[PDB]
């Protein structure tokens, strides 16, 4: 994901989610700091894993 | 799933529902709760392995 | 796991200071958080914390009173009460997880809970 | 099956033969030579898990 | 894992010594072998050895003429050759398991292999 504005509310207001979990950042200040790129790697597994 | 590595030569035929998260289950079998009596997917048509 | 210590009998209105000990985490990358139990009913969250202790959020009902703190200097970070309502006697339980996240009043996004202080 | 762990941000779509002893497959799939592309048991009479 | 030495152009009738050294395994109840191999066809066996070396046996076409030792002192066993045959030039591998079974002969009876010996 690259050249646009990072939204990020549609992640937020979907309560949908079975979890969001992130690692060295808020969960929340991620408007405030950005970057070069996105990478999304979406995948299906099962949830024991 | 099993909490604990089994003591050679013992034989647990417990089928209790396994906590994997932190929530207690009590016999649900729902989100963070699993069977641990998986069965096996035996067809003619499987690899020599 | 996770040892805590703290809690006793409160002369309803003083102060107490409840701890929870990491032995076998490096405490550095982890999150942590204070979930109450109360018999009969589920399970309810009360505080938690942020890496080193910039981004910490508090309940609803008990927004404004108790404090909390992180130090790594001992794996181990610091809950003060300063109310202590005859409401809020309960049992306490000891969170952790690798990150944070969004559904933090969510149990089930801590997989690492610790022992409980005294009812 | 795979020989080492995967070092991350890489994928490996290689659907080679694995060789869990010591006689070499050469893309047999028979005994101690498996496919490591296992399949995935999705049915919606599954529990949560 | 098996790191083996030994090996090399013989005079056709001399004798010649080749060793398996075992670097990262007790070796004190695990049993060996060593298999043959040569191009354009199957995997061969030659010799095994127990625990100890009480309890050897040879291949049909090899009985009688090499020899097979063992010690745990260095984590390694000695196979020594008496004929070497202008016929039996093959690559050499060294094999290892935990146990010893009847179908002692079968290749794939031999979880842990090692490197291989100059043809």
């Amino acid at each position: 994901i690259s050249n646009c504005v990072a939204d990020y509310s549609v992640l937020y207001n979907s309560a949908s989610f079975s979890t969001f979990k992130c690692y060295g950042v808020s969960p929340t200040k991620l408007n405030d700091l950005c970057f070069f790129n996105v990478y999304a790697d979406s995948f299906v597994i099962r949830g024991d894993e | 799933f099993r909490k604990s590595n089994l003591k050679p030569f013992e034989r647990d035929i417990s089928t209790e529902i396994y906590q994997a998260g932190s929530t207690p289950c009590n016999g649900v079998e729902g989100f963070n709760c699993y069977f641990p009596l998986q069965s096996y997917g035996f067809q003619p048509t499987n690899g020599v392995g | 796991q996770l040892v805590e210590s703290g809690g006793g009998l409160v002369e309803a209105g003083g102060s107490l200071r409840l701890s929870c000990v990491a032995s076998g985490l490096t405490f550095s990358d982890y999150t942590m958080a204070w979930f109450r139990q109360v018999p009969g009913q589920e399970r309810e969250f009360v505080s938690h914390i942020g890496w080193g202790g910039s981004e910490t959020y508090y309940a609803d009902s008990v927004k404004g009173r108790f404090t909390i703190s992180r130090d790594n200097a001992k794996n181990a970070m610091y809950l003060q009460m300063n109310e202590l309502k005859p409401d809020d006697t309960a049992v306490y339980y000891c969170a952790a997880d690798r990150g944070s996240s969004f559904y933090y009043v969510r149990e089930s996004e801590y997989t690492f809970w610790g022992q409980g202080v005294t009812v």
